[PDB]
């Protein structure tokens, strides 16, 4: 039939082209992120762009607070970003209620993952075109980053980046942990991990940043906070004085 | 059972007595009734141990989900989750729940919610079976915005009359302090409050 | 645990007559072991013997005896492994006519 | 939207005919042969496996042969997944009959019930058929030994000799010439074997590629011994008939 | 509304079902996994793969546990495997650990999961899961058993088999390498050696995932002082144990 | 039927007895009332027998399914919660009285759940029918900071004195000592109360004493062969 | 075909349907939202089709709750469904939590409803743009909601035909007043740029409707500007454009 | 008064060595009237034996319910269903008729044929796995039975002596019962063969 990729049906090549089309639509906000594991923290930095002077700059955001321990960073269209932010919130209430402790990030990776499969198995549900980066600090697994993607595939990371220019970032992170020879930076405080992160991003993307063009989210132990433009301004001066 | 909360200058202090009976036999006399369902909005359970516990989870489920979508809920707001659920299970279940919280705007507030489900703003609240004895002591001796140490010894003297006369209450007196500073635990042993 | 440290016993060692002797008694020990991981182990004892020269004759002898057991007690895999090493002892001692005949016969 | 992309495969053709039923019948001659031959003393069911590999385990396999109850077993030929389902539907039906009347099901009744199940899928609901063909060997006292084939449309006819699956036309011609009304079970076993030796879709015909099973009156006191043979008992009776 | 309840799998004019013909190709576009059945045990071994090398691989599982005696391993799609492992477990508890209060035999577990594939072949709003599973397990009464469940919903027992993209070559290698009695010690060396002809990748314990349904381990019991039950017969092999065997090939 | 659980800061001991009753008749002389929700979470049950056993099955399944999807080891608090909801929707018509004892990646634990949906905390709990008698013993000889060697004596003697002050109690004391960082230790029949007194006469009878009015033979072991 | 619906995907990241919904909103009349210090001020250009009409007797600004103004452009009937839905959702929240709904909460809700209409075969994504705001107790906020389910904070937003004239003039107003302006002073500003936005629409004649929600004029309720205050605005603008 | 006591009847089951025995009385009537002695209360499914007491209707409905499941087991698994998982099966079907309880008492008796080890198990009402390896008693005169069994039994008997013991344990108990007195069957069950001997027992 001429219908063969309107629905989530295999091709002669044995493939789901429909699902592939989601991954070509995870790059429309053209924002880039990089997220690195310290020793006792996790740090995730993303670009901010406003297209006009006439928006309010605060509300423009891509780093969405899910649990009070699990941050979530979104690459791809903001309509499907929100639908992804909501579902996740729903499961976080749901886990505490029935199991009597806060949701582990690890478990949020599989639930939201299995849910993604269910959208590519119904022949009437269009998958979310958002790559989610989940950052956390767990006590049972330590600092972790889990990346889910529109297929429902996922794996763990030692560091990871996402975005259309994200190849460039992959060079910086690969070279960096090649020299350290370990999966995590030996640094005992979140401050200097924000300082490191911004440095590889300046190298990779080739442009230096400002306070109003950054957006930073930090997972510490037992709380998840986002830093404001003022706290980000402090960090930038201290890269220069290293 | 005997619980109360009473406002003060910088917030509220919440107070309870930790004896928990089934019939004549105390099941456990160290059992806390002071419950965190949000981290600045605490509550005090009474009536049947089952009934209140189930309600405290379902109310936790709805303030967790509030805080992730719309920011932290006010004390006013948490009381209204309790209200409408007590409404549905008025005849099915029983509860006494006194809802006490710190807000960063209007300071500390105390709402009281009987078993039928109604809210009533008040500067002080008593509930349990410890509270039909101590009624008169609480109202003669109260003045709003009293110093912190005066609150501490009032709730103490109040709860020492509750344990003295009602035998359903007892154990340690515990308190939770909601302030700008944070959440601070107090505990007073039997040998302390009998003198005081 | 016992076989790996019996490997030090046969050959390490410093060039002796006892080293010589010890390798023909390693093939005797092989037959007692009689299991799957005997096959891999045998080859390495033989390599250490090769590495340090101790009696021309005797080297060729131990390989031949092992190829005999390698079709009767142990499987096919052993026999061609040992046969490559027999080919190597021939070519290095510069017997090219023997090494050729050996190679051709394998290789169909 | 949805109505646009709707297959509509459960409508009649201009011929009045159901394309998907025929397509099901087309695909079962791509699965192995299963034959039933009715002797007067028993029933031989002889199936040729549609797979074989020396790395296959085909020894715990009963991948064509199923017991529905201890008196009625089936030979299956077609898409095995669809077939598995009906097999536990059938068990559920047998046990139901047994619950309510406290008497085993006659062969007439269970064959009518499976057939009505099939009928529903081709009749409506926009589904595709369950492409399976069953050869039912069974014993009941009321009509004795009874042999049956049903097809994916959901229609049944009784037979004295039948073949299903691969080379249906071929096996039929042979059966007609070498049948006799009354045989012993052995003569039947022989004939079962002989037809599969001339129809085999590989030149060779072997025990490990035969599933073979009978129901015999060699149980005394007028009872029927359902026997699914071990492949080492198949090996001897195949040397007996002199094939191998 | 919705009106996807019409089958999306239909017979083809030439016969055979198109959608299951498509799904099987997909299994040979995947990773490679194999299983060898020994006399006294069963082994499965597969490759671990990720997008980038900076991704972990200990937080990913392609040998998964159904029961303490039964593991599964796949070749095909990662997303499609993940959901069916969960459903495999859910049906194993609800229909056999509630009604017999114990774990199901391997044949009985196989069959349950074959129904789930089956309704992904029948009805609307489903297309087949694109995996082939091996289900090796042990039950007491038929001993060691190895199965293969395919995209179509049939099952097959085998004596040794492989699935994935390097499949046609791998079963040829294992044809001469299979023996009538093979020990589990010997088998472990075999599976590694076959999957070494099939994998180019840097060959450590950290990329080759090994799991055995060997023999019972009373130390993975989790309790003591009960001599009546015995521990898991499954035992997932972590990187260190495979590293010794690397050196012994 | 009595349950003690004794939390200490090294582990936890939970002990209960093997006499089950169905009214004044003793239903069973040994039955294991110590159930394994999980390997690391053992509970015991008092109260209605047919309701304890069956609901350790429900949650045993549900906790294993859960742990497999989380790929982390169970919480104790997970067991307690599953039970709580389940009991409460029947509104106390399942009369489960459990002491849910367990080690986990948070440490040693001891919880209680009662037959209405009520849950209590403590480092010593006592529950069940013979509770009252075990409770009395405990408070005199307890202190916090026990070892496993202190704790195991105190619990087992409270169970032994519960026999001798209750009529539902009796027969063998089973104890399970679950330490942190170890496999749980089912020291069954830690304390024998008493050995059954030797009777003074053999009562095995002559053969052919009874009469047989008719008989027949059926072997259901086989269906009629070839 | 892959250019026809919403559940389809195409390998350009386009999902052609949704983009076509903006083209509906582009046939609408100008609607502006002026974000002031004290609240929000909406105005809508209302075309007078014929002299047969009964004047000032159609409201294109409909209230939701008692404190959230809502004005929409695109398909007029289609928009009326979206507002009815946000009046249900406001009423559900008012009951369950006994307070008037926050505006970031009202945002979540509506946002979800239109996003929903891109994931099923049997629905069409609504082609309307909304502009909604008011005063809640966390302060005044304003949101514009795209038919794609995209939205942001805004110090001034617009949509409609004369979104071309209106936008340039809103830049002018944040550079006039970059420390903001009063809600009273802003009545005269909404008149001025609605009048200028009828020089892309001068084939007809029109009526100006102005409504406000500001704390300091209306006690935080969504009211209409009416009587003599409304004609002062009309005169002001009328004389500038002459 | 209560349903189970209307219909009467008793079941006794006692392990020996390498063997077991299950036995019943065959009275089955309602209230005063004895109606039938042509009613057996021991049923079997392969080599698991199930005798059952209490309400006469729930006897005959568990006979059908259990039967249907042990068919599905035999066809699927292709081996007979073992007594040890049959015990779990009994618990689970009762317990889901938790509310609307069955007023019954199953007594499961069998031999694990893979070790030769004798196995008994009990139930009353809606569950309760009455473990023993000595005996299980049920029915409306469990008191009578219970006395006979606890004193007579010496562990690990010979099958012939197990027959003497169980014949007595039913006989004396039954005529100090008013809900029994009509007939009796004793199944001596070796792990290779099944002897049924109907005893002589005086009429009520």
């Amino acid at each position: 039939a001429g219908y063969d990729r309107h629905i989530t049906i295999f091709s002669p090549e044995g493939r789901l082209y429909q699902v592939e089309y989601a991954f070509k639509a995870t790059n429309q906000t053209n924002i880039n992120s990089l997220a690195v594991r310290g020793k006792d923290c996790t740090v995730v930095i993303s670009q901010k762009k406003v297209p006009d002077k006439l928006l309010d700059p605060t509300t423009v955001s891509y780093i969405f607070c899910i649990s009070r321990t699990i941050g979530m960073v979104v690459n791809g269209p903001i309509p499907d970003a929100r639908n992804a932010a909501l579902r996740a919130k729903a499961e976080a209430a749901e886990f505490r209620y029935k199991y009597g402790y806060d949701m582990p990030c690890d478990v949020l990776a599989k639930r939201m993952a299995n849910l993604s499969q269910i959208y590519t198995q119904r022949a009437y549900m269009r998958p979310l075109g958002v790559i989610l980066t989940f950052v956390s600090v767990d006590e049972e697994l330590g600092p972790s980053i889990y990346k889910t993607d529109p297929a429902g595939y996922y794996v763990g990371y030692k560091a990871t980046a996402t975005g259309p220019k994200q190849q460039e970032i992959t060079t910086n992170l690969e070279n960096h942990f090649k020299k350290s020879k370990i999966d995590h930076i030996n640094e005992e405080s979140w401050e200097k991990v924000v300082e490191f992160a911004i440095t590889h991003m300046i190298d990779a993307l080739g442009t230096e940043f400002s306070k109003n063009d950054l957006e930073v989210g930090v997972a510490t132990k037992d709380k998840f906070f986002t830093l404001s433009a003022e706290n980000i301004e402090e960090r930038l001066v201290a890269i220069a004085e290293q | 059972t005997s619980i109360m909360a009473v406002t003060f200058k910088d917030g509220v202090i919440l107070g309870a007595d930790s004896r928990t009976t089934t019939g004549a036999y105390i099941a456990n006399r160290v059992t806390d009734k002071l419950t965190r369902v949000h981290d600045k909005i605490w509550c005090c359970r009474s009536g049947s141990a089952a009934d209140t516990q189930a309600i405290a989870d379902i109310v936790q489920y709805h303030l967790e989900l509030y805080t992730s979508q719309y920011g932290t809920p006010s004390t006013e707001t948490a009381a209204s989750v309790f209200k409408e659920l007590c409404y549905e299970n008025k005849d099915n279940l029983t509860a006494g729940i006194i809802v006490a919280g710190y807000d960063d705007k209007n300071k500390g507030e105390v709402y009281t919610i009987p078993l039928g489900g109604s809210v009533h703003k008040l500067p002080y609240a008593i509930a349990g079976s410890g509270s039909t004895f101590i009624y008169g002591y609480c109202d003669k001796n109260f003045r709003e915005n009293m110093s912190k140490e005066e609150t501490v010894d009032f709730i103490k003297h109040s709860l020492s009359q509750a344990i003295k006369w009602d035998g359903s209450s007892g154990g340690v007196i515990r308190m939770v302090v909601l302030t700008a500073a944070g959440v601070e635990r107090l505990i007073f042993y039997p040998d302390e409050y009998e003198q005081l | 645990t016992s076989i790996l440290e019996l490997g030090q016993l046969y050959v390490t060692m410093g060039a002796k007559d006892k080293l010589r002797e010890f390798i023909p008694h390693s093939t005797e020990y092989m037959m007692q072991f009689a299991k799957s991981k005997t096959v891999k182990v045998l080859k390495t004892l033989i390599e250490k013997f090769e590495q340090v020269p101790d009696s021309l004759d005797d080297q060729i002898f131990v390989c031949e005896k092992s190829i005999e057991f390698a079709k009767r007690e142990k499987r096919v895999f052993l026999k061609h492994s040992l046969s490559i090493k027999l080919a190597t002892l021939h070519y290095q001692k510069k017997q090219y006519k023997d090494s050729l005949a050996l190679i051709n016969d394998l290789l169909r | 939207g949805s109505r646009r992309y709707d297959s509509r495969t459960t409508i009649f053709s201009p011929e009045g005919r159901l394309y998907q039923v025929e397509y099901a019948l087309e695909s079962i001659s791509h699965a192995g042969t299963a034959i039933g031959i009715m002797a007067s003393d028993g029933i031989v069911l002889a199936a040729e496996r549609k797979v074989t590999s020396t790395l296959l385990e085909q020894d715990t396999s009963t991948e064509k042969l199923y017991k529905l109850n201890d008196k009625i077993a089936v030979a299956v030929a077609g898409l095995t997944a669809d077939a598995e389902i009906l097999i536990n539907t059938a068990r559920i039906h047998a046990q139901n009959y047994l619950k309510t009347y406290n008497e085993d099901i006659p062969v007439e009744i269970l064959v009518r019930r499976l057939s009505d199940i099939k009928q529903g899928y081709t009749q409506h609901g926009g589904l595709r058929p369950f492409g399976v063909s069953f050869i039912y060997a069974g014993y009941d006292d009321r009509y004795g030994y009874q042999l049956y084939t049903s097809n994916p449309s959901g229609n049944y006819t009784g037979w004295k000799a039948i073949s299903v699956g691969a080379n249906t036309s071929a096996a039929q011609t042979l059966l007609q010439m070498d049948y006799k009304d009354d045989m012993k079970v052995d003569d039947a076993i022989e004939l079962a074997l002989k037809t599969l030796s001339k129809t085999t879709d590989s030149s060779a015909l072997t025990y490990d590629r035969l599933e073979f099973a009978t129901i015999r009156k060699g149980a005394n006191d007028g009872e029927v011994y359902q026997k699914i043979f071990k492949p080492q008992e198949i090996k001897d009776i195949l040397v007996k008939t002199g094939i191998t | 509304t919705d009106r996807y309840s019409f089958s999306l799998t239909t017979f083809s004019p030439s016969g055979k079902l198109g959608q299951i013909d498509y799904a099987l190709t997909a299994v040979k576009q995947g990773v490679t996994s194999l299983g060898i059945k020994a006399t006294n045990g069963v082994v499965i071994a597969t490759e671990k793969k990720s997008s980038s090398p900076l991704a972990m691989s200990e937080t990913l599982s392609k040998v998964s546990l159904l029961t303490p005696d039964i593991g599964a391993v796949y070749s095909g799609m990662g997303p499609d495997y993940r959901v069916l492992v969960d459903k495999s477990r859910k049906v194993a508890h609800t229909s056999y650990k509630r009604i017999y209060g114990e774990y199901p035999p391997t044949k009985l577990l196989v069959s349950e999961v074959a129904k789930i594939m089956q309704e992904a072949t029948q009805s609307g709003g489903v297309r087949p899961f694109g995996v082939s599973l091996l289900i090796a397990g042990h039950d007491e009464f038929n001993g060691f058993s190895l199965y293969q469940v395919d995209p179509s919903g049939s099952y097959f027992p085998w004596k040794a088999t492989a699935i994935g993209k390097g499949s046609v070559a791998a079963k040829t290698f294992l044809e001469k390498r299979w023996n009538d009695e093979l020990e589990l010690e010997d088998a472990i060396h075999i599976a590694l050696l076959t999957l070494k002809e099939s994998v180019e990748g840097e060959f450590n314990g950290d990329t080759i995932e090994l799991a055995i349904i060997g023999d019972e381990n009373p130390d993975l019991l989790g309790y003591t002082g009960i001599p009546t039950d015995k521990g898991p017969r499954f035992r997932k092999l972590t990187s260190q144990e495979i590293n010794d065997r690397l050196e012994a090939l | 039927t009595t349950i003690v659980g004794v939390k200490f800061n090294n582990g936890v001991v939970i002990a209960a007895d093997t006499r089950s009753t169905q009214g004044p008749i003793v239903a069973d002389k040994n039955c294991a009332k110590l159930h394994r929700i999980s390997p690391k979470i053992w509970c015991a049950g008092a109260g209605t027998a047919a309701d304890t056993e069956a609901v350790t099955q429900l949650i045993g399944s549900n906790i294993e399914l859960h742990s497999l999807y989380t790929s982390r080891e169970p919480r104790v608090v997970s067991a307690l919660q599953m039970l709580k909801q389940h009991l409460f929707k029947y509104q106390g018509h399942i009369g489960a009285y459990l002491i849910v004892a367990g080690v986990d990646p948070t440490g040693s634990h001891l919880f209680s759940i009662h037959a209405h949906g009520s849950t209590d905390v403590g480092y010593y709990l006592s529950l069940g029918s013979g509770s009252l008698a075990a409770m009395a013993v405990l408070e005199s000889h307890w202190k916090q900071d026990l070892t496993k060697e202190e704790a195991i004596k105190l619990a087992s003697d409270a169970i032994q004195a519960g026999i001798w002050n209750d009529l539902g109690s009796g027969s063998n004391v089973d104890v399970c000592v679950m330490e942190i960082g170890k496999d749980a230790e089912y020291l069954r029949n830690y304390l024998t109360p008493n050995v059954r007194e030797e009777k003074q006469k053999s009562y095995k009878f002559p053969r052919g004493t009874t009469a047989v009015l008719k008989e027949s033979i059926v072997n259901i072991c086989d269906i009629q062969e070839e | 075909g892959y250019d026809l619906s919403n559940s389809v995907f195409s390998p350009d990241g386009r999902n052609f349907q949704v983009e076509y919904a903006v083209k509906a909103v582009e046939n609408g009349t100008t609607s502006i939202g002026i974000k002031c210090n004290d609240g929000v001020v909406f105005a809508v250009e209302k075309l007078i089709t014929s002299k047969l009409l009964v004047p000032q007797k159609n409201v294109k600004i409909q209230v939701v709750d008692r404190h959230i103004g809502c004005v929409y452009s695109g398909l007029i009937p289609d928009g009326r469904h979206l507002v009815n839905r946000g009046r249900e959702e406001a009423a559900s929240f008012k009951k369950l939590y006994k307070t008037p709904i926050p505006i970031p909460a009202f945002a979540d809700r509506l946002g979800q409803y239109v996003q929903a209409h891109t994931l099923y075969n049997s629905v069409r994504p609504f082609g309307v743009s909304t502009i909604f705001g008011g005063v809640d107790k966390n302060g005044a906020h304003l949101y514009m909601l795209e038919p794609s389910g995209s939205y942001w904070g805004y110090k001034g937003a617009a949509t409609g035909k004369g979104r071309q004239s209106a936008k340039a003039e809103l830049e002018k107003l944040v550079d006039h007043h970059p420390e903001g302006l009063s809600a009273r002073e802003a009545v005269k500003q909404a008149a001025k740029i609605i009048y200028l936005a009828h020089e892309d629409n001068k084939e007809k004649d029109f009526e100006l409707e102005i409504s406000w929600c500001s704390l300091s004029e209306t006690n935080g309720l969504h009211k209409f500007v009416k009587g003599d205050l409304l004609q002062e605005a009309i005169d002001f603008a009328q004389k500038e454009i002459n | 008064s209560d349903p189970s006591s209307i219909n009467g009847g008793i079941v006794v089951a006692m392990t020996g060595k390498d063997c077991v025995a299950i036995a019943c009385d065959l009275r089955l009537g309602s209230q005063s009237l004895g109606v039938s002695n042509k009613f057996e209360k021991i049923f079997h499914y392969g080599h698991v034996f199930l005798g059952i007491t209490g309400l006469a209707t729930d006897v005959t409905t568990l006979n059908e319910m259990f039967r249907y499941k042990t068919n599905l087991y035999k066809l699927k698994e292709e081996r007979a269903i073992e007594p040890e998982t049959f015990t779990q099966l009994v618990s689970s079907s009762l317990y889901e008729r938790r509310f609307g309880p069955y007023f019954v008492g199953p007594v499961v008796a069998g031999i694990n044929s893979k070790s030769g080890k004798p196995f008994i198990a009990g139930f009353d009402l809606i569950g309760c796995i009455d473990e023993a390896k000595d005996f299980i008693v049920s029915g409306t005169a469990s008191d009578q039975l219970f006395g006979m069994c606890e004193s007579l039994y010496e562990p690990n008997l010979e099958p012939e002596d197990l027959f003497e013991t169980i014949s007595q344990a039913l006989l004396n108990a039954a005529d100090r019962d008013a809900l029994s007195g009509w007939g009796a069957v004793v199944y001596i069950i070796k792990k290779d063969e099944v002897v049924k001997r109907y005893l002589k027992m005086r009429q009520d």
